[PDB]
């Protein structure tokens, strides 16, 4: 019955990606 | 005599144990799901003219649900009222159950 | 008529003990295996074979005894498994297709 | 190859690749396991098998170590003995002490593993207590008393790689680990009652025989499963003159350890709408009547009618043995008839397949066969619903080699990958020219099936000349000396018995004829206009169902389970079923009322005993002398005659082909008599996981309960 | 083996972070240069993490085989409340079995060394306790980790890990017979080798040096528990009067 | 299959159910507990008084004397009421089985016994008082049923019918089994073959059989009455109720039973009415392939026509009674 | 042809023809003065040619010692009497016969011992059915006693499909003294 | 009161619906091809934390869209996400507070006791629950591998270590304030002077300038 870090619309982000997958965008295995 | 507990459900729960045991093959059970989904038994009949009062039956019973009260007097006339259903062998520990559990009360230790 | 087999081992169970001797037993008849008593509801029988069994160790001592007391014998022929070596090994077999299969141990 | 290695002094011969427990069993060494399964995956979690192998410091499991070519295996050191007793005191800390209320006792492993290998007395008295687990909800065929779980994981590996069912798993960490559908499923697999039989222990046991028997109190009979055409080999477990329960026998040539739930849980069905007693039809009401003076009526009616030549009429029904075949056919040939119809529509006409060759209709690679097959295309059959074992068969052998399936006809919900290549006869003469005709033309062992369904197709002629000719184009591959490709799939387990003493229909001019006298001999399928209104009809069967519901006479026979009948599976092998029980009330063995009516009609057929009429038997086709052999067919290349001689001219008309089991619940009359199957059913369309669906039980609606089972 | 049916069932290498992320160095620096620190079969550096009841816990590199002694009071700052007043070292973590004072005074820590010892080395996470700290209570916490760890996967562990934790909290509060000692002792010996991995020994072990080193202790706790409510327990838990009381008293608990 | 052995002499009960647990004892290569032993050789002997309670006051009733019969009954209605403390028959026990006796004695019994153990001579005695030297029983008793020694034992006669002709043996002494290697006693032994011999030894055997009786209250060691081995004997309600592995072990017991080893072996004890002894073939499984029992009255009614052979029929009456025949021995 | 050992028991296995030398052996031999018979049983085999094994049991008062005979017979393979020897063997065969149909040549009366008068079968048989194969009862119009069929108002429950599946005892240990076993070749 | 079992839920049912957000799906890419391209079933344990990081929990719904991603029967993820600890399968706060109570933090320093203690007085709550008004969830854990900056509590991603009473208060307090304002989020690591790990009482090691390539092998 407490309110709960619940995502309430379908596009809602609750918790942040973070600086782990932010850096996954970032991976690209050919050389620059 | 067939028991119950303070609750007043029936002890047995069907197990055939002393059906197994029986050396005259003196008890026929028949079970099934009761209403409730409970483990009980449907019929329960004992031959009193087949049975050699051993007392392996109440040995075996892992609720002490069969036992031999000490009731020693009930000739009857005829041999059909020695065959005892689980209509009167309920009727049975119901009468006898201070004596029942008495004699449980002191023999317990030793079983 | 009566049966001279191998029992098969229960499906409940992995023990094999009793499938080790030949069982002869006699087969059911039509009538009078079993029939409803009235008064208790008991099974009544008129089969005084029907709790009866032979053991012996070899079919063909199965088959000299049946023959031996004029009784009828159909023999069955005991059903054996087929050997197939197993390896844990396998479990963990990679595919380079399609996986076809989510092995959940 | 062979390695040779010794076990407790004894010299072993197994091939190399195998399991040490492999060769145990080889040796004739008992080796206690509770996770081993002969016909399931290795897993190493009981830990029951673990013991000490020359050169390892510490005990191996047994189940999983590869024979070497020189080790030694001591399996009753005191490493041993002190093991087995460690894992059964440990199997035993948070068994619930459920011994009495349990199913499993007295055929219990647990039980007889922990009097062989364990201790005599435990020592585990925690006031902490022990694991307590909820129930789970997975169906209802399948009760739970999960306290019981000892995780051998044989049910999940079960259901994920032979019944290709993976919803259930093991859900959790440690102690707390817990098997069933984390979220509360039915149990959709039409296989599933095998995980009851696989469990060690109790927490899976079968709703209907919930607490009914002890195995102790059962006769066992080694019987025949009737119920489909593959002929699966079961044990009939009965108490007095009601079976209990049927369980699966091993037959690796047949089932292999497995029975579908039709065959196991139909047997309720066998004491609900029996036939006792002779009826007769006075005054559009059934009345009871004695055998004398029921046959008479037969008599009496048929010399009023006076039939012409294959005006009398028999169907045969899809439980009926080969003994009363080959009855019916003496006494309908004595009356001047080769009218021999059977059950399915199309039926009452000649069929596509011939029965000359014995190979034209038979499953002639044999169900071994599949263990080998390379490429498979099935025509007009879903093996899932027509043949449940044999399809568990053909996944085992996709799941670990690489096997083709290709199906022509209506798509199904399958445990394998198959290409779905059409549903019309187009389809498949553009199928067998097209690409997956090369998978059959270039895969040594090839596979083609073809269901029994096709045979009641309209366009069957075009089928089965469309599908030989492939094969004697396709020969050396299709037709070696020790392989054929073709195969033609029974769904009941009388088909290929009528097929090999010939009671079919010969000609289009018998089929025409309007019988004015037909005699049902258990036929219940049969289609409307294969029995005309006005006829004379007489039923012989033993479940009250259509057939009695339109006969003029009802005569009672027995059930499989109290006959001794010969049956023929779709590969041509000829069981016997044993009786069980005896005859219910009055009725009669089967080939017996037809050798009874022939006194009545006055031609008595020759044979009383049934020992002459398993002479006769003999003469009409002698592999029926051979049992539980199959006899291989010498003419192989003659089925060429049958199947595209006299299929040349077919006339196509371009229908699809249709499903024949709408629901593999109801398929014959003990199934739909069957309580369970109608739990089955209602629980398979509404979704209901609840075990008490329609059963025994307290629930959330029924705080009271419930005596009725089944309703 | 992994080296052959592995990862995907190819061929695969499982090693350590501390292990692969030395070896570049080892190669650009030189093996025999690796191989000066250490004993015979205990060369090189290693991470030493000291936690515990020192007054600077931390973490250091430092020479495999370095005597314990030398370690805690020259990288940490000492034990709290000086040497003397050190009870007992956890030298490689978790799994390795506790080590008393007078065991820990002259040892050196490497693999050889503690293995000796009855202990082992296991990734020297060095835990160190005081005088003044419940000792059972903290090896009791440890069998609780084992419980909530364990896979569930193998019977000697899922039951095993499980009837140990609730052994270690009686014994945590006395309420056993001193009998009870040695069924806990060879309960661990039937987990042992028994397993399909090590994390069987992992709560093996530390039980085991437990009762090799604190057996006075644990019996004293079960003497203060039999002298509060009137006897010596029954084997379970289950005080004397238990069957007076009218509970299941099975003969022999 | 144990309760069939009360059944057999059926007034010498745990004597008849003693032999077959040895029989059963001996190829499950199992030892009883001392306790069980000294309970045996007890209830043995208080079983020995009983039959000869039976035996010899039966006899002289037979005689015609009718009062000792009425005084040794109440002995023997005395001595049934320790039958019915431990087990709860007056006849039928069941109470000594395959690891020892089904049930520990009650709390008071062995003082009770040494109650009935303080007065049972003067009961002999006064028995004694009527028959020893009575010249009408004298003269009823001498030369009747004379047998040889050496016919005795080619007409396979045991006990007393052995022992009245001069032959010095009994089974308790010669091949020992329970507590009796444990307990001093006597051996009657007579001279002229004849039932006043027979007569006279069977009373110096109450005497004897009293004699080991309190012997036996005072080695009366403490510990388990059952094999301590629950794959074997049944474990305690309380077991049962509480631990696991006592369930499983008490659930297979009254349901399949134990198994006892392949091999065959003949037992034999010093039962009252002379040597009973059992064949016992195993087949390795839960039931026995076959039990023959052999009784001692079987092969002394074999003897019946040598020995009263030219004698009167008022002679031959004596001849049954001296005879412990008891006929569901006789016939099994 | 053999003799086993188990524990204190020796058992001797004999031809059936040999039945007389070999227990006047037994009987007048002043190192073998087994001078009683305590029992002459049959055990049923019908796994084997010979059906019946015929077992004897014998005591020796002055040695203190008991010796076990073994020999076999059939349906039609009639074995030696021993009452020539033994005169209280005589009912024993009585038994074995009456229980069995063992015949005994040279027996005087060998007829029934245990049985009813015209009864037909024999019991211990392993063929032979546990309750009969008739019943009798008193016919109130025939004012006797008659022989009928056998029916049972409840059928016997038999219970031997409940052994373990299993096997519970194993193979047991070998105990063969020294002195009758094959020395072994030692090495080199 | 973690349940193995699915307990349906108004929060927590099939029929809601669950997407992965037109920003996560190039997560989902990425992640995909680091592994072989018919085991994608490897990339289970990924999906999960990126669906409950939009979610909330491990939910039914988002473990069967990450089911039907990777073409697994959804057994097979219920297996994963319940053995798995730090999947949540019910509804948590915004502050998942993880008080490490293993024998190392419980001597470390001061005691975890404390810092339980501290927390249940402050937070109002005892173990495993959530506060009223459901922003602090607060259980214990096993190891988290901070032992030589015992005692440490960690909240969602970060590890608040070397806790006392005192610290452990106001580091969740701005924690709560941090909701409206960033700027008042309390810094990760540890208080009272440490930077990661180092001596408390100067560096007893590590002085010097370090050494570079400069001392190598020659032959290499
Ligand atoms: S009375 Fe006891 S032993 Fe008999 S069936 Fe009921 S529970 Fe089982
Ligand atoms: S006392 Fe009677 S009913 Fe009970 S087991 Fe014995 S014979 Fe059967
Ligand atoms: S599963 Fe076996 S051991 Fe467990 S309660 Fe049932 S019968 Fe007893
Ligand atoms: S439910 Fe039965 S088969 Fe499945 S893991 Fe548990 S014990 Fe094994
Ligand atoms: S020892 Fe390893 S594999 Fe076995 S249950 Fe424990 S964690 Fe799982
Ligand atoms: S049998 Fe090998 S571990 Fe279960
Ligand atoms: S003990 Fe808390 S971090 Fe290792």
């Amino acid at each position: 019955r407490p309110s709960f870090a619940i995502a309430r619309s379908p596009n809602e982000q609750v918790f942040p990606a973070g600086a782990f997958y932010e850096s996954i965008l970032r991976w690209n295995p050919n050389p620059v | 005599a067939l028991r119950r507990y303070p609750s007043g459900e029936e002890r047995c729960i069907a197990c055939k144990l002393c059906e197994a045991v029986c050396p005259a093959q003196a008890i026929t059970i028949e079970a099934e799901e009761r209403a409730d989904g409970s483990r009980r038994t449907t019929r329960y009949d004992i031959d009193m003219t087949k049975c050699i009062y051993c007392g392996f039956c109440q040995e075996s019973c892992p609720v002490d649900a069969i036992v031999e009260s000490p009731n020693a007097e009930y000739a009857t006339e005829t041999r059909e009222e020695l065959l005892y259903n689980k209509e009167k062998l309920l009727a049975n520990g119901d009468k006898w159950e201070p004596e029942l559990a008495a004699a449980i009360r002191a023999d317990a230790p030793y079983r | 008529t009566v049966r001279i087999y191998k029992p098969a081992k229960p499906a409940t169970q992995s023990g094999e003990k009793n499938t080790q001797l030949w069982r002869m037993d006699w087969d059911v008849l039509g009538k009078g295996h079993r029939w409803e008593n009235p008064l208790m509801g008991w099974q009544s029988s008129a089969d005084f074979m029907q709790g009866t069994h032979l053991t012996f160790k070899t079919k063909e001592d199965a088959i000299a005894f049946a023959e031996k007391q004029g009784y009828e014998y159909f023999v069955q022929e005991p059903n054996e498994r087929h050997f197939r070596p197993k390896a844990y090994a396998n479990n963990f077999l990679y595919s380079p297709g399609k996986l076809k299969h989510i092995r959940t141990k | 190859a062979e390695v040779e290695l010794t076990i407790d002094g004894k010299k072993v011969s197994i091939e190399a690749g195998s399991a040490l427990i492999q060769a145990c069993e080889k040796a004739g060494v008992v080796v206690p396991r509770y996770c081993y399964h002969e016909k399931l995956a290795i897993a190493g979690n009981c830990r029951m098998c673990l013991v000490e192998v020359e050169r390892s410091p510490k005990p191996v499991a047994s189940c999983a170590w590869p024979v070497q070519a020189g080790m030694v295996v001591k399996t009753n050191s005191p490493l041993t003995h002190k093991a087995r007793e460690g894992v059964m005191e440990f199997l035993l800390a948070n068994h619930p002490l459920d011994c009495p209320i349990c199913d499993q006792g007295g055929e219990c492993d647990l039980q007889d593993q922990s009097m062989r290998y364990g201790a005599d007395r435990g020592r585990f008295h925690e006031i902490g207590g022990k694991r307590a687990v909820e129930d789970k909800n997975i169906g209802p065929l399948i009760k739970t008393s999960m306290n019981r779980c000892i995780h051998c994981t044989r049910c999940v590996r079960f259901m994920n790689d032979i019944a290709g069912a993976p919803e259930l798993g093991s859900t959790g960490r440690g102690n707390d680990l817990q098997i069933g559908t984390y979220l509360e499923k039915n149990l959709d697999s039409e296989l599933s009652g095998n995980v009851i039989d696989l469990c060690p222990v109790g927490a899976l046991t079968s709703k209907p025989y919930a607490f009914r028997a002890r195995p102790w109190e059962l006769k066992r009979t080694e019987s025949i499963d009737v119920l489909d055409g593959l002929g699966s080999n079961i044990r009939v477990d009965s108490r007095g003159l009601e079976v209990m329960r049927i369980l699966p026998r091993l037959n690796d040539d047949v089932n292999e350890e497995w029975i579908n739930d039709k065959t196991r849980f139909a047997c309720d069905g066998l004491k609900t709408q029996r036939l006792t007693m002779p009826l007769v039809r006075r005054d559009g009401k059934f009345e009871p009547a004695t055998w004398e003076q029921a046959l008479t009526e037969i008599a009496h009616a048929y010399q009023t009618l006076a039939p012409k030549e294959n005006e009398f009429k028999v169907i045969a029904g899809q439980l009926v043995e080969v003994e009363s075949l080959v009855a019916m056919k003496d006494l309908a040939n004595r009356l001047g008839s080769e009218n021999l119809a059977l059950d399915f529509p199309g039926g009452s006409q000649p069929l596509a397949h011939g029965v000359d060759i014995r190979s034209n209709y038979l499953f002639n690679s044999k169900i071994w066969g599949i263990e080998e097959a390379d490429a498979i295309l099935l025509v007009g059959t879903n093996p899932r619903h027509e043949a449940a074992v044999l399809n568990a068969r053909i996944r085992k052998q996709w799941l670990r080699s690489d096997l083709e399936i290709a199906a022509v006809g209506q798509p199904w919900e399958s445990t394998f990958d198959y290409e779905h290549l059409g549903t019309d006869l187009a389809a498949l003469k553009n199928a067998l020219s097209g690409p997956f005709g090369e998978k059959l033309k270039k895969a040594k062992r090839p596979m083609i099936i073809v269901g029994s369904g096709v045979t009641e197709h309209p366009d069957a002629k075009a089928f089965y000349e469309t599908v030989w000719s492939f094969v004697e184009k396709n020969a050396s591959n299709f037709l070696t000396e020790e392989w054929c490709g073709y195969n033609v799939l029974q769904r009941a387990a009388s088909r290929a018995g009528a097929f090999e003493v010939g009671f079919v229909v010969p000609s289009p001019e018998v089929a025409a004829t309007k019988p004015k006298f037909v005699w049902l001999l258990g036929a219940d399928e049969f289609d409307p206009a294969d029995v005309p209104k006005d006829a004379f009809i007489v039923y012989q069967g033993h479940h009250g169902d259509r057939g009695a519901e339109i006969a003029d006479i009802v005569l009672p026979g027995a059930a499989y389970t109290e006959k001794a009948g010969t049956y023929v599976n779709t590969e041509g092998r000829v069981q016997m079923t044993r009786a069980a029980t005896g005859l219910p009330g009055a009725a009669r063995t089967d080939w017996k009322i037809i050798r009874a009516v022939s006194e009545f009609l006055g031609v008595p057929l020759p044979y009383d005993d049934v020992a002459q009429l398993r002479d006769r038997m003999a003469e009409i086709s002698p592999a029926l002398a051979a049992y539980d052999v199959v006899e291989p067919v010498a003419l192989r290349h003659l089925s060429k005659v049958q199947l595209v001689d006299q299929n040349k001219g077919a006339k196509v008309t371009g229908e699809p082909l249709k499903k024949v089991v709408e629901n593999f619940y109801f398929t014959d009359v003990i199934s739909r008599s069957s309580p369970t199957m109608a739990r089955c059913s209602a629980a398979k369309e509404t979704g209901d996981p609840r075990t008490n669906f329609m059963a025994p039980g307290m629930e959330e609606d029924r705080p009271m309960g419930q005596i009725a089972y089944g309703a | 083996f992994p080296a052959a049916v592995g990862l995907f069932g190819c061929p695969s290498t499982v090693a350590n972070v501390e292990t692969v992320s030395v070896a570049p160095t080892i190669c650009r620096r030189g093996g025999a240069w690796f191989a000066s620190f250490g004993r015979e079969r205990n060369h090189g550096t290693k991470l030493f993490c000291i936690s515990g009841h020192v007054n600077n816990p931390c973490t250091v590199e430092e020479e495999m085989s370095i005597p314990m002694r030398e370690l805690i009071e020259k990288h940490c700052g000492g034990v709290r409340g000086g040497w003397d007043n050190l009870l007992a070292v956890i030298p490689g973590g978790s799994s390795t079995p506790i080590l008393p004072k007078h065991i820990c005074d002259d040892q050196l820590m490497d693999f050889d060394a503690l293995k000796d010892s009855q202990s082992g080395l296991g990734t020297a996470a060095v835990i160190v306790m005081d005088k003044s700290t419940d000792v059972v209570r903290a090896i009791s916490r440890l069998s609780h980790f084992y419980r909530h760890e364990s896979c569930g996967q193998c019977t000697p562990c899922r039951e095993g890990s499980k009837w140990t934790d609730q052994i270690m909290k009686r014994f945590e509060k006395g309420m056993g017979r001193p009998r009870e000692i040695d069924m806990l002792q060879e309960l661990t010996k039937q987990v042992e080798g028994h397993t399909i991995c090590a994390l069987g020994e992992a709560f093996a072990w530390p039980i085991q040096g437990l009762i090799r080193h604190f057996r006075p202790e644990l019996e004293a706790r079960m003497k203060k528990f039999a002298e509060e409510t009137g006897g010596q327990a029954l084997a379970g838990g289950w005080t004397h009067d238990s069957r007076q009381k009218g509970r299941l008293v099975s003969p022999g608990m | 299959a144990l309760p069939y052995f009360d059944r057999l002499d059926y007034v010498s009960m745990m004597t008849n159910e003693q032999v077959f647990s040895l029989a059963v004892e001996k190829l499950l290569n199992i030892e009883i507990p001392p306790r069980a032993k000294f309970i045996r050789t007890m209830f043995g002997e208080i079983t020995r008084i009983l039959n000869h309670l039976m035996s010899v006051l039966s006899h002289a009733m037979d005689v015609g004397a009718l009062t000792p019969f009425l005084w040794g009954f109440e002995e023997r209605e005395k001595l049934m009421e320790f039958y019915e403390r431990v087990s709860g028959a007056r006849l039928h026990a069941a109470y000594v089985r395959p690891g020892g006796v089904h049930q520990d004695i009650p709390v008071g019994l062995l003082d009770d016994i040494y109650q009935w153990a303080t007065q049972f001579g003067d009961r002999i005695d006064e028995t004694e008082e009527m028959l020893t030297d009575n010249r009408i029983w004298i003269n009823r008793l001498k030369g009747v049923g004379v047998v040889s020694a050496a016919d005795a034992l080619n007409l396979s006669f045991t006990g007393v019918m052995l022992r009245g002709s001069g032959v010095p043996w009994d089974v308790r002494k010669s091949s020992p089994y329970d507590a009796y290697d444990q307990v001093e006693f006597d051996v009657p032994v007579g001279i002229n073959g004849d039932c006043y011999d027979r007569y006279l030894c069977r009373m110096e055997e109450f005497r004897q059989s009293l004699r080991i009786i309190h012997q036996c209250l005072n080695k009366m060691p403490a510990g388990p009455v059952r094999y301590e081995d629950y794959k074997i004997t049944p474990p305690p309600r309380a077991a049962m109720k509480e631990n696991m592995e006592a369930l499983i072990h008490h659930f297979l017991l009254f349901t399949k039973g134990y198994a006892v080893p392949p091999g065959d072996t003949y037992t034999a004890i010093e039962a009252p009415k002379g040597e009973m002894g059992v064949y016992v073939v195993s087949d390795g499984s839960e039931r026995p392939y076959r039990v023959h029992i052999r009784a001692p009255g079987f092969a002394h009614l074999s003897g019946f026509d040598h020995i009263t052979r030219g004698h009167l029929l008022a002679d031959a009456v004596a001849v049954i009674g001296t005879m412990d025949l008891v006929f569901g021995e006789v016939d099994r | 042809q053999q003799f086993s050992v188990w524990k204190d028991e020796l058992t001797i296995y004999i031809c059936p023809t040999g039945v007389i030398p070999v227990f006047s052996f037994l009987k007048y031999n002043t190192n073998a003065e087994f001078t009683q018979v305590s029992d002459i049983t049959a055990v049923d085999f019908p796994t084997r040619e010979m059906r019946f094994e015929i077992v004897y049991n014998l005591l020796s008062v002055r040695h203190n010692a008991r010796i076990r005979v073994k020999t076999y017979a059939d349906e039609v393979t009639p074995v030696p009497s021993i009452t020539s020897l033994y005169m209280g063997a005589n009912w024993y065969e009585r038994e074995v016969y009456d229980m069995f149909g063992v015949l005994f040549v040279g027996h005087p009366d060998l007829r029934r011992i245990m049985t009813d008068y015209g009864f037909e079968g024999h019991p211990l048989r392993k063929d032979f059915p546990l309750t009969g194969y008739t019943e009798i009862r008193y016919d109130e119009e025939k004012k006797r006693i008659v022989v009928e069929p056998l029916e049972l108002t409840q059928a016997f429950r038999n219970f031997e499909g409940g052994s373990s599946a299993w096997d519970q005892v194993g193979p047991g240990i070998d105990r063969t003294p020294d002195t009758f076993k094959l020395p072994t070749p030692k090495p080199e | 009161d973690t349940l193995m079992v699915h307990r349906n839920t108004p929060e927590n049912n099939p029929d809601i619906p669950f997407k992965f957000t037109p920003e996560n799906e190039k997560i989902i890419e990425q992640i995909l091809k680091r592994y072989p391209p018919q085991y994608k079933k490897a990339a289970v344990m990924p999906l999960l934390d990126l669906g409950q990081r939009q979610h909330g929990f491990c939910s039914i719904s988002v473990m069967n869209e990450v089911a039907r991603i990777l073409e697994m029967p959804p057994m097979r993820v219920y297996e994963v996400a319940s053995f798995y600890t730090m999947y949540n399968r019910t509804p948590v706060g915004k502050f998942h507070v993880q008080a490490c109570t293993t024998t190392p933090c419980q001597l470390g320093g001061c005691g975890s006791d404390a810092i339980v203690k501290a927390i249940k007085e402050h937070l109002g709550i005892n173990q495993g629950e959530t506060t009223p008004d459901g922003l602090f969830t607060f259980i214990e854990v096993e190891c988290l591998g901070a032992c030589v900056n015992a005692p440490m509590v960690q909240i969602n991603d970060d590890y608040y270590e070397d806790l006392t009473p005192e610290t452990i208060k106001q580091v969740l307090t701005a924690l709560k304030e941090s909701v409206n304002d960033v700027s008042k989020a309390p810094k990760p690591g540890p208080q009272s002077g440490r930077q990661s790990c180092e001596n408390s009482a100067g560096l007893t090691s590590l002085t010097s300038e370090p050494w570079g390539p400069e001392k190598t092998r020659p032959d290499l």
